[PDB]
């Protein structure tokens, strides 16, 4: 059960849009996470280039 | 329409500590016992300090 909640988690934080056939010829999905749709705001805050 | 994954476990971890003896003695002579001194009971004295 905790692994259950703890990757409903992240994968509504981490995850990716996607579409595909499965293996018995039926549709396969994937949600997108949070920061899929955040594209506008994003900063990397550290000491090296870039 | 697909079947039901795979299960998984894990373990946990273990943890160990042993005991110890302790020892402290105090002797004095028959003789010194019966001495009064200034100071006090050199029996009492000692036993306080060990």
């Amino acid at each position: 059960m905790f692994d259950y909640y703890r990757d409903v988690e992240m994968a509504f934080i981490y995850g990716r849009k996607s579409e595909t056939v499965g293996e018995n010829g039926k549709p396969e999905r994937t949600t997108g996470g949070l920061l899929n749709f955040i594209t506008t705001n994003r900063t990397q805050f550290g000491t090296g280039a870039g | 329409g697909s079947l039901a994954p795979k299960s998984a476990t894990r373990n946990p971890v273990k943890l160990n500590n042993f005991c110890q003896i302790f020892k402290k003695s105090y002797e004095i002579t028959k003789t010194a016992d019966a001495t009064k001194a200034r100071t006090g009971s050199a029996l009492a004295n000692d036993k306080k300090r060990r």
